[PDB]
Protein backbone atom coordinates (compact mmCIF):
# COMPACT_ATOMS: atom_id res chain seq x y z
CA UNK A 1 0.00 0.00 0.00
CA UNK A 2 2.99 2.61 -0.12
CA UNK A 3 3.30 4.68 -3.13
CA UNK A 4 6.38 3.95 -5.53
CA UNK A 5 7.75 6.37 -7.97
CA UNK A 6 4.71 7.16 -10.35
CA UNK B 1 21.45 5.42 -40.60
CA UNK B 2 19.89 6.52 -37.48
CA UNK B 3 16.38 6.92 -39.59
CA UNK B 4 15.25 3.87 -37.71
CA UNK B 5 15.82 5.47 -34.36
CA UNK B 6 13.50 8.45 -34.92
CA UNK B 7 11.37 5.72 -36.30
CA UNK B 8 10.79 3.24 -33.19
CA UNK B 9 10.89 6.56 -31.23
CA UNK B 10 7.61 8.00 -33.34
CA UNK B 11 6.45 4.28 -33.08
CA UNK B 12 6.52 4.33 -29.89
CA UNK B 13 5.08 7.62 -28.77
CA UNK B 14 2.48 6.19 -30.99
CA UNK B 15 1.71 3.32 -28.85
CA UNK B 16 1.86 5.63 -25.67
CA UNK B 17 -1.44 7.40 -26.79
CA UNK B 18 -3.18 4.27 -28.00
CA UNK B 19 -2.46 2.95 -24.75
CA UNK B 20 -0.92 -0.15 -26.46
CA UNK B 21 1.82 -0.75 -24.05
CA UNK B 22 3.44 -3.98 -24.57
CA UNK B 23 4.14 -2.30 -28.35
CA UNK B 24 5.15 0.84 -27.08
CA UNK B 25 8.05 -1.32 -25.12
CA UNK B 26 9.09 -2.87 -27.91
CA UNK B 27 9.57 -0.27 -30.09
CA UNK B 28 11.78 0.94 -27.39
CA UNK B 29 13.37 -2.56 -27.00
CA UNK B 30 14.52 -1.88 -30.13
CA UNK B 31 15.73 1.81 -30.11
CA UNK B 32 18.09 -0.01 -27.27
CA UNK B 33 19.54 -2.85 -28.75
CA UNK B 34 20.51 -0.79 -32.10
CA UNK B 35 22.83 2.41 -30.32
CA UNK B 36 26.13 1.85 -31.94
CA UNK B 37 28.67 3.51 -27.67
CA UNK B 38 25.52 6.48 -27.54
CA UNK B 39 23.71 7.06 -25.07
CA UNK B 40 19.92 7.13 -25.32
CA UNK B 41 18.76 10.82 -24.86
CA UNK B 42 16.55 11.90 -21.39
CA UNK B 43 13.27 12.00 -24.09
CA UNK B 44 14.40 8.17 -25.02
CA UNK B 45 15.57 6.83 -21.89
CA UNK B 46 11.88 7.97 -20.18
CA UNK B 47 9.89 6.44 -22.81
CA UNK B 48 11.73 3.05 -22.47
CA UNK B 49 10.58 3.50 -18.54
CA UNK B 50 7.28 4.29 -18.86
CA UNK B 51 6.62 1.34 -21.50
CA UNK B 52 7.88 -1.10 -18.97
CA UNK B 53 6.78 0.13 -16.16
CA UNK B 54 2.91 0.13 -17.82
CA UNK B 55 3.64 -3.13 -19.23
CA UNK B 56 4.58 -4.62 -15.98
CA UNK B 57 2.25 -2.60 -14.20
CA UNK B 58 -1.21 -4.55 -15.62
CA UNK B 59 0.03 -7.80 -14.59
CA UNK B 60 1.56 -6.40 -11.01
CA UNK B 61 -1.95 -5.33 -10.76
CA UNK B 62 -3.90 -8.34 -11.98
CA UNK B 63 -1.14 -10.26 -9.86
CA UNK B 64 -2.75 -8.93 -6.62
CA UNK B 65 -6.35 -8.96 -7.44
CA UNK B 66 -5.89 -12.57 -8.39
CA UNK B 67 -3.99 -13.17 -4.89
CA UNK B 68 -6.58 -11.48 -2.82
CA UNK B 69 -9.17 -14.08 -4.25
CA UNK B 70 -7.08 -17.05 -3.82
CA UNK B 71 -6.79 -16.32 0.04
CA UNK B 72 -10.46 -15.60 0.50
CA UNK B 73 -10.90 -18.84 -0.86
CA UNK B 74 -8.46 -20.37 1.11
CA UNK B 75 -10.06 -19.19 4.20
CA UNK B 76 -14.08 -20.04 3.13
CA UNK B 77 -12.12 -23.71 3.15
CA UNK B 78 -13.27 -23.23 -1.28
CA UNK B 79 -10.18 -25.61 -2.46
CA UNK B 80 -11.04 -26.75 -5.45
CA UNK B 81 -11.47 -23.09 -6.35
CA UNK B 82 -8.45 -21.99 -4.76
CA UNK B 83 -6.43 -23.98 -7.33
CA UNK B 84 -7.67 -22.27 -9.89
CA UNK B 85 -6.88 -18.83 -8.68
CA UNK B 86 -3.60 -20.18 -8.37
CA UNK B 87 -2.88 -21.55 -11.74
CA UNK B 88 -4.24 -18.00 -12.68
CA UNK B 89 -1.62 -16.95 -10.79
CA UNK B 90 0.68 -18.41 -12.30
CA UNK B 91 0.09 -17.50 -15.75
CA UNK B 92 0.27 -13.77 -14.90
CA UNK B 93 3.87 -14.35 -13.05
CA UNK B 94 5.52 -15.66 -16.50
CA UNK B 95 4.53 -12.90 -17.92
CA UNK B 96 6.01 -11.01 -15.31
CA UNK B 97 9.11 -12.86 -15.51
CA UNK B 98 9.29 -12.44 -19.36
CA UNK B 99 9.09 -8.66 -18.99
CA UNK B 100 11.78 -7.53 -16.03
CA UNK B 101 13.83 -10.01 -17.52
CA UNK B 102 14.35 -8.21 -20.64
CA UNK B 103 14.55 -4.99 -19.14
CA UNK B 104 17.06 -6.15 -16.70
CA UNK B 105 18.77 -7.88 -19.55
CA UNK B 106 19.17 -4.27 -21.61
CA UNK B 107 20.53 -2.55 -18.06
CA UNK B 108 23.20 -5.42 -17.44
CA UNK B 109 24.29 -5.87 -20.99
CA UNK B 110 23.16 -2.10 -22.65
CA UNK B 111 22.27 0.50 -20.43
CA UNK B 112 24.55 0.30 -17.29
CA UNK B 113 27.52 0.05 -18.78
CA UNK B 114 27.32 2.70 -21.38
CA UNK B 115 26.28 5.68 -19.17
CA UNK B 116 28.42 8.48 -18.21
CA UNK B 117 26.61 11.47 -16.50
CA UNK B 118 25.58 11.33 -12.24
CA UNK B 119 22.10 11.40 -13.87
CA UNK B 120 21.95 8.16 -15.88
CA UNK B 121 24.03 6.43 -13.85
CA UNK B 122 21.47 6.50 -10.84
CA UNK B 123 18.62 6.47 -13.04
CA UNK B 124 19.93 3.33 -14.64
CA UNK B 125 20.85 1.85 -11.52
CA UNK B 126 17.47 2.57 -10.16
CA UNK B 127 15.59 0.63 -12.78
CA UNK B 128 17.51 -2.17 -11.90
CA UNK B 129 16.87 -2.08 -8.62
CA UNK B 130 12.86 -1.72 -8.86
CA UNK B 131 12.73 -4.72 -11.67
CA UNK B 132 14.90 -6.84 -9.51
CA UNK B 133 11.92 -5.95 -6.87
CA UNK B 134 8.74 -6.48 -9.16
CA UNK B 135 10.13 -10.09 -9.77
CA UNK B 136 11.17 -10.23 -5.92
CA UNK B 137 7.29 -9.38 -5.14
CA UNK B 138 5.84 -12.40 -6.50
CA UNK B 139 9.24 -14.61 -5.86
CA UNK B 140 9.10 -17.66 -3.25
CA UNK B 141 12.34 -19.32 -1.49
CA UNK B 142 15.44 -18.87 -3.34
CA UNK B 143 14.62 -16.63 -6.62
CA UNK B 144 13.17 -13.82 -3.88
CA UNK B 145 16.85 -13.97 -1.54
CA UNK B 146 18.59 -13.74 -5.28
CA UNK B 147 16.15 -10.97 -6.73
CA UNK B 148 15.85 -9.15 -3.07
CA UNK B 149 19.92 -9.06 -3.26
CA UNK B 150 20.05 -7.62 -6.72
CA UNK B 151 18.28 -5.36 -6.28
CA UNK B 152 19.87 -4.38 -3.06
CA UNK B 153 23.07 -4.11 -4.52
CA UNK B 154 21.20 -1.95 -7.16
CA UNK B 155 19.89 0.45 -5.29
CA UNK B 156 23.08 1.17 -3.02
CA UNK B 157 24.99 1.39 -6.26
CA UNK B 158 22.39 3.71 -7.34
CA UNK B 159 22.69 5.56 -3.63
CA UNK B 160 26.85 5.65 -3.95
CA UNK B 161 26.03 7.69 -7.44
CA UNK B 162 23.23 10.03 -5.89
CA UNK B 163 25.10 11.78 -3.69
CA UNK B 164 26.54 13.73 -6.38
CA UNK B 165 23.42 15.30 -7.01
CA UNK B 166 21.76 17.83 -4.57
CA UNK B 167 19.14 16.53 -1.94
CA UNK B 168 16.19 18.13 -3.58
CA UNK B 169 16.99 16.54 -7.24
CA UNK B 170 14.24 14.76 -8.33
CA UNK B 171 16.28 11.38 -9.69
CA UNK B 172 17.82 11.46 -5.78
CA UNK B 173 14.30 11.81 -4.24
CA UNK B 174 12.86 9.03 -6.60
CA UNK B 175 15.44 6.45 -5.63
CA UNK B 176 14.69 6.77 -1.64
CA UNK B 177 11.35 7.08 -2.50
CA UNK B 178 11.81 3.37 -4.32
CA UNK B 179 14.66 2.04 -2.28
CA UNK B 180 12.86 2.66 1.07
CA UNK B 181 9.65 0.76 0.04
CA UNK B 182 11.85 -2.18 -1.58
CA UNK B 183 13.20 -1.98 2.49
CA UNK B 184 9.90 -1.95 4.01
CA UNK B 185 8.03 -4.23 1.19
CA UNK B 186 10.84 -6.90 0.51
CA UNK B 187 13.38 -7.19 3.14
CA UNK B 188 10.21 -6.07 5.62
CA UNK B 189 12.53 -4.22 7.82
CA UNK B 190 10.63 -1.06 8.66
CA UNK B 191 13.22 1.03 10.77
CA UNK B 192 15.67 1.29 7.76
CA UNK B 193 12.77 2.25 5.32
CA UNK B 194 11.05 4.73 7.65
CA UNK B 195 14.74 6.02 8.40
CA UNK B 196 16.00 6.10 4.73
CA UNK B 197 12.71 8.22 3.80
CA UNK B 198 12.93 10.59 6.98
CA UNK B 199 16.33 11.47 5.78
CA UNK B 200 15.95 12.53 2.65
CA UNK B 201 12.37 13.94 3.52
CA UNK B 202 14.25 15.91 6.40
CA UNK B 203 17.32 16.40 3.64
CA UNK B 204 15.50 18.02 0.93
CA UNK B 205 13.35 20.54 3.38
CA UNK B 206 16.83 21.83 4.59
CA UNK B 207 17.04 23.32 1.10
CA UNK B 208 13.66 23.46 -0.64
CA UNK B 209 14.55 27.58 0.04
CA UNK B 210 17.55 27.04 -2.65
CA UNK B 211 15.30 26.13 -5.64
CA UNK B 212 13.56 28.42 -8.51
CA UNK B 213 10.27 29.19 -9.20
CA UNK B 214 10.10 26.71 -12.37
CA UNK B 215 11.89 23.94 -10.66
CA UNK B 216 10.84 23.31 -6.90
CA UNK B 217 7.55 20.96 -8.15
CA UNK B 218 9.24 17.94 -9.63
CA UNK B 219 10.68 18.11 -6.31
CA UNK B 220 8.09 18.76 -3.86
CA UNK B 221 6.22 15.88 -6.31
CA UNK B 222 8.13 13.57 -4.88
CA UNK B 223 8.88 14.90 -1.27
CA UNK B 224 5.11 14.37 -0.57
CA UNK B 225 4.84 10.74 -1.70
CA UNK B 226 7.63 10.23 1.03
CA UNK B 227 5.48 11.70 3.80
CA UNK B 228 2.51 9.12 2.62
CA UNK B 229 4.48 6.84 2.74
CA UNK B 230 5.82 7.51 6.63
CA UNK B 231 2.17 8.38 7.69
CA UNK B 232 1.52 5.23 6.33
CA UNK B 233 4.38 3.35 7.87
CA UNK B 234 4.29 5.32 11.80
CA UNK B 235 1.63 3.76 13.75
CA UNK C 1 -23.02 -35.20 -18.91
CA UNK C 2 -22.04 -34.74 -14.68
CA UNK C 3 -18.16 -33.09 -15.87
CA UNK C 4 -20.11 -30.77 -18.69
CA UNK C 5 -22.35 -29.11 -15.89
CA UNK C 6 -18.54 -28.60 -13.83
CA UNK C 7 -16.81 -27.22 -16.72
CA UNK C 8 -19.98 -24.93 -17.47
CA UNK C 9 -19.32 -23.76 -13.49
CA UNK C 10 -15.72 -23.53 -13.85
CA UNK C 11 -15.34 -21.41 -17.03
CA UNK C 12 -17.59 -18.98 -15.24
CA UNK C 13 -15.79 -18.46 -12.04
CA UNK C 14 -13.03 -18.22 -14.47
CA UNK C 15 -14.81 -15.81 -16.73
CA UNK C 16 -15.35 -13.76 -13.82
CA UNK C 17 -11.96 -13.58 -12.74
CA UNK C 18 -10.49 -12.77 -15.53
CA UNK C 19 -12.58 -9.72 -15.27
CA UNK C 20 -11.88 -8.59 -11.78
CA UNK C 21 -8.09 -8.98 -13.40
CA UNK C 22 -9.37 -6.93 -16.52
CA UNK C 23 -7.35 -9.67 -18.48
CA UNK C 24 -10.80 -9.23 -20.95
CA UNK C 25 -9.53 -11.19 -23.77
CA UNK C 26 -9.06 -14.38 -21.54
CA UNK C 27 -12.68 -13.78 -20.15
CA UNK C 28 -13.86 -13.47 -23.50
CA UNK C 29 -12.32 -16.90 -24.78
CA UNK C 30 -13.71 -18.75 -21.43
CA UNK C 31 -16.96 -17.29 -22.10
CA UNK C 32 -16.51 -18.65 -25.34
CA UNK C 33 -15.73 -22.31 -24.35
CA UNK C 34 -19.25 -21.96 -22.53
CA UNK C 35 -20.94 -21.43 -25.71
CA UNK C 36 -18.41 -23.91 -27.70
CA UNK C 37 -19.86 -26.49 -25.36
CA UNK C 38 -23.57 -26.30 -24.79
CA UNK C 39 -26.64 -27.85 -25.18
CA UNK C 40 -29.88 -26.88 -27.58
CA UNK C 41 -29.46 -21.42 -23.49
CA UNK C 42 -26.75 -19.76 -21.90
CA UNK C 43 -27.90 -17.91 -18.34
CA UNK C 44 -29.15 -14.13 -18.09
CA UNK C 45 -25.72 -14.38 -15.96
CA UNK C 46 -23.40 -16.23 -18.22
CA UNK C 47 -24.67 -14.02 -21.46
CA UNK C 48 -23.95 -10.69 -20.16
CA UNK C 49 -20.58 -12.07 -18.87
CA UNK C 50 -20.39 -12.80 -22.51
CA UNK C 51 -21.32 -9.50 -23.82
CA UNK C 52 -18.67 -7.77 -21.40
CA UNK C 53 -16.33 -9.22 -22.32
CA UNK C 54 -16.00 -8.79 -25.98
CA UNK C 55 -17.40 -5.15 -25.19
CA UNK C 56 -14.13 -4.61 -23.70
CA UNK C 57 -12.01 -6.62 -25.77
CA UNK C 58 -12.73 -4.79 -28.86
CA UNK C 59 -13.96 -1.18 -26.71
CA UNK C 60 -9.79 -1.17 -26.30
CA UNK C 61 -9.18 -1.71 -29.93
CA UNK C 62 -11.93 0.99 -31.01
CA UNK C 63 -10.65 3.50 -28.64
CA UNK C 64 -7.16 3.40 -29.83
CA UNK C 65 -8.32 2.81 -33.68
CA UNK C 66 -9.90 6.05 -33.17
CA UNK C 67 -6.96 7.74 -31.55
CA UNK C 68 -4.78 6.21 -34.10
CA UNK C 69 -6.37 7.87 -37.29
CA UNK C 70 -6.55 11.21 -35.60
CA UNK C 71 -2.97 11.28 -35.97
CA UNK C 72 -2.75 9.82 -38.65
CA UNK C 73 -5.13 12.82 -40.40
CA UNK C 74 -3.04 15.63 -38.02
CA UNK C 75 -0.14 14.40 -39.97
CA UNK C 76 -1.66 14.41 -44.00
CA UNK C 77 -2.80 17.56 -42.92
CA UNK C 78 0.59 18.76 -41.93
CA UNK C 79 2.04 17.48 -45.51
CA UNK C 80 4.14 14.56 -43.04
CA UNK C 81 3.43 11.45 -45.82
CA UNK C 82 5.85 8.98 -43.76
CA UNK C 83 4.60 10.10 -40.48
CA UNK C 84 1.29 9.50 -41.60
CA UNK C 85 1.97 6.20 -43.67
CA UNK C 86 3.31 4.41 -40.65
CA UNK C 87 0.32 5.98 -38.35
CA UNK C 88 -1.92 4.06 -41.07
CA UNK C 89 0.66 0.90 -41.11
CA UNK C 90 -0.36 0.97 -37.43
CA UNK C 91 -4.25 1.40 -37.78
CA UNK C 92 -4.37 -1.51 -40.00
CA UNK C 93 -2.37 -3.84 -37.22
CA UNK C 94 -5.73 -2.90 -35.05
CA UNK C 95 -8.00 -3.42 -37.56
CA UNK C 96 -6.73 -6.97 -38.01
CA UNK C 97 -7.41 -7.45 -33.86
CA UNK C 98 -11.23 -5.73 -34.65
CA UNK C 99 -11.62 -8.08 -37.76
CA UNK C 100 -11.23 -11.25 -35.92
CA UNK C 101 -12.73 -10.20 -32.22
CA UNK C 102 -16.09 -9.25 -34.28
CA UNK C 103 -15.85 -12.47 -36.51
CA UNK C 104 -15.62 -14.34 -33.50
CA UNK C 105 -18.25 -13.46 -31.69
CA UNK C 106 -20.54 -13.35 -34.46
CA UNK C 107 -19.94 -16.71 -35.52
CA UNK C 108 -20.99 -17.38 -32.32
CA UNK C 109 -24.05 -15.58 -32.94
CA UNK C 110 -24.88 -17.08 -36.13
CA UNK C 111 -24.05 -20.59 -35.78
CA UNK C 112 -24.93 -21.21 -32.01
CA UNK C 113 -26.42 -18.11 -30.19
CA UNK C 114 -29.16 -16.99 -32.09
CA UNK C 115 -30.64 -20.29 -33.38
CA UNK C 116 -31.38 -21.82 -29.98
CA UNK C 117 -33.13 -18.58 -28.48
CA UNK C 118 -36.58 -18.91 -27.14
CA UNK C 119 -37.47 -15.87 -25.04
CA UNK C 120 -38.62 -12.47 -26.73
CA UNK C 121 -36.19 -11.50 -24.12
CA UNK C 122 -33.28 -13.26 -25.79
CA UNK C 123 -33.93 -13.20 -29.17
CA UNK C 124 -33.92 -9.45 -28.84
CA UNK C 125 -30.46 -9.47 -26.55
CA UNK C 126 -28.85 -11.78 -29.60
CA UNK C 127 -30.14 -9.76 -32.68
CA UNK C 128 -28.95 -6.25 -30.82
CA UNK C 129 -25.67 -8.35 -30.36
CA UNK C 130 -25.38 -9.18 -34.16
CA UNK C 131 -26.38 -5.41 -35.65
CA UNK C 132 -23.23 -4.29 -32.87
CA UNK C 133 -20.75 -6.70 -34.10
CA UNK C 134 -21.37 -5.78 -37.26
CA UNK C 135 -21.33 -2.09 -36.93
CA UNK C 136 -18.20 -2.27 -34.86
CA UNK C 137 -16.42 -3.37 -38.45
CA UNK C 138 -18.55 -0.95 -40.72
CA UNK C 139 -16.77 1.65 -38.48
CA UNK C 140 -13.21 1.15 -39.99
CA UNK C 141 -14.08 -0.67 -42.90
CA UNK C 142 -14.49 1.54 -46.33
CA UNK C 143 -16.12 0.99 -49.82
CA UNK C 144 -17.59 -2.31 -50.56
CA UNK C 145 -16.67 -3.86 -46.99
CA UNK C 146 -18.71 -1.35 -45.20
CA UNK C 147 -21.69 -1.43 -47.11
CA UNK C 148 -22.27 -5.29 -46.88
CA UNK C 149 -21.10 -4.99 -42.73
CA UNK C 150 -23.64 -2.41 -42.87
CA UNK C 151 -26.39 -4.41 -44.48
CA UNK C 152 -25.66 -7.05 -42.40
CA UNK C 153 -25.71 -4.68 -39.04
CA UNK C 154 -29.33 -3.55 -40.81
CA UNK C 155 -30.67 -6.79 -41.22
CA UNK C 156 -30.02 -7.62 -37.50
CA UNK C 157 -31.08 -4.73 -35.76
CA UNK C 158 -34.68 -4.54 -38.00
CA UNK C 159 -34.91 -8.46 -36.69
CA UNK C 160 -34.40 -7.51 -33.18
CA UNK C 161 -37.20 -4.59 -33.73
CA UNK C 162 -39.61 -6.83 -35.06
CA UNK C 163 -39.16 -9.28 -31.85
CA UNK C 164 -38.82 -5.93 -29.77
CA UNK C 165 -42.59 -5.67 -30.17
CA UNK C 166 -43.07 -7.55 -27.58
CA UNK C 167 -41.76 -6.17 -25.50
CA UNK C 168 -42.70 -3.19 -23.05
CA UNK C 169 -42.04 -0.01 -24.96
CA UNK C 170 -40.09 0.71 -21.49
CA UNK C 171 -38.29 -2.28 -21.44
CA UNK C 172 -34.44 -1.87 -20.56
CA UNK C 173 -33.52 -4.69 -23.53
CA UNK C 174 -35.89 -2.95 -26.02
CA UNK C 175 -34.85 0.42 -24.92
CA UNK C 176 -30.89 -0.18 -25.52
CA UNK C 177 -32.15 -1.51 -28.97
CA UNK C 178 -33.01 1.82 -30.08
CA UNK C 179 -30.10 3.91 -28.61
CA UNK C 180 -27.95 1.57 -30.84
CA UNK C 181 -30.04 1.31 -33.84
CA UNK C 182 -30.15 4.88 -33.81
CA UNK C 183 -26.46 5.26 -33.40
CA UNK C 184 -26.14 2.85 -36.04
CA UNK C 185 -28.65 5.04 -38.40
CA UNK C 186 -26.55 8.43 -37.54
CA UNK C 187 -23.03 6.83 -37.51
CA UNK C 188 -22.45 4.62 -39.96
CA UNK C 189 -25.35 5.06 -42.58
CA UNK C 190 -24.83 8.55 -42.03
CA UNK C 191 -28.61 9.40 -41.84
CA UNK C 192 -29.46 11.98 -39.10
CA UNK C 193 -33.44 12.00 -39.72
CA UNK C 194 -33.99 8.53 -38.89
CA UNK C 195 -31.56 8.38 -36.47
CA UNK C 196 -33.70 11.23 -34.49
CA UNK C 197 -37.13 9.44 -35.67
CA UNK C 198 -35.95 6.63 -34.17
CA UNK C 199 -34.58 7.68 -30.34
CA UNK C 200 -37.45 10.25 -30.22
CA UNK C 201 -39.48 7.43 -30.82
CA UNK C 202 -38.64 5.35 -28.76
CA UNK C 203 -38.20 7.68 -25.99
CA UNK C 204 -41.60 9.34 -26.46
CA UNK C 205 -42.72 5.64 -26.22
CA UNK C 206 -41.27 4.87 -23.24
CA UNK C 207 -42.91 8.74 -21.86
CA UNK C 208 -46.01 7.69 -22.83
CA UNK C 209 -45.94 5.14 -20.31
CA UNK C 210 -43.61 6.10 -17.56
CA UNK C 211 -46.36 4.84 -14.95
CA UNK C 212 -46.10 1.04 -16.52
CA UNK C 213 -42.19 1.49 -15.29
CA UNK C 214 -41.86 -1.34 -13.08
CA UNK C 215 -39.74 -1.01 -9.49
CA UNK C 216 -37.30 -3.70 -10.62
CA UNK C 217 -36.31 -2.12 -14.10
CA UNK C 218 -36.78 1.49 -13.68
CA UNK C 219 -32.93 2.29 -12.67
CA UNK C 220 -31.82 1.30 -15.96
CA UNK C 221 -34.47 1.84 -18.21
CA UNK C 222 -34.52 5.54 -16.67
CA UNK C 223 -30.59 5.43 -17.71
CA UNK C 224 -31.21 4.63 -21.26
CA UNK C 225 -33.67 7.07 -21.48
CA UNK C 226 -31.43 9.52 -20.19
CA UNK C 227 -28.69 8.75 -22.91
CA UNK C 228 -31.58 8.52 -25.74
CA UNK C 229 -32.20 12.29 -24.98
CA UNK C 230 -28.30 13.17 -24.44
CA UNK C 231 -27.75 11.89 -28.63
CA UNK C 232 -31.13 13.82 -29.18
CA UNK C 233 -29.51 17.25 -27.40
CA UNK C 234 -26.19 16.79 -29.29
CA UNK C 235 -28.08 15.28 -32.79
CA UNK C 236 -30.35 18.11 -32.69
CA UNK C 237 -27.49 20.92 -32.36
CA UNK D 1 -19.43 11.58 -30.15
CA UNK D 2 -23.00 9.83 -29.31
CA UNK D 3 -23.01 7.27 -26.64
CA UNK D 4 -24.22 3.69 -27.48
CA UNK D 5 -25.46 0.89 -24.48
CA UNK D 6 -22.79 0.77 -21.90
Amino acid sequence: RAISLP
Amino acid sequence: SVNARESNVYMAKLAEQAERYDEMAKYMKDVVEARQSEELTVEERNLLSVAYKNAVGSRRSSWRIISSVEQKEHSRNAEDASKMCGKYRSKVEAELTDICNDILTMLDKHLIPTATSPDSKVFYFKMKGDYHRYISEFSTGDSKQSSAEDALKAYKDATVVAKDLEPTHPIRLGLALNFSVFHYEILNEPRAAIDMAKEAFEMAIEQLDKLSEDCYKDSTLIMQLLRDNLTLWTA
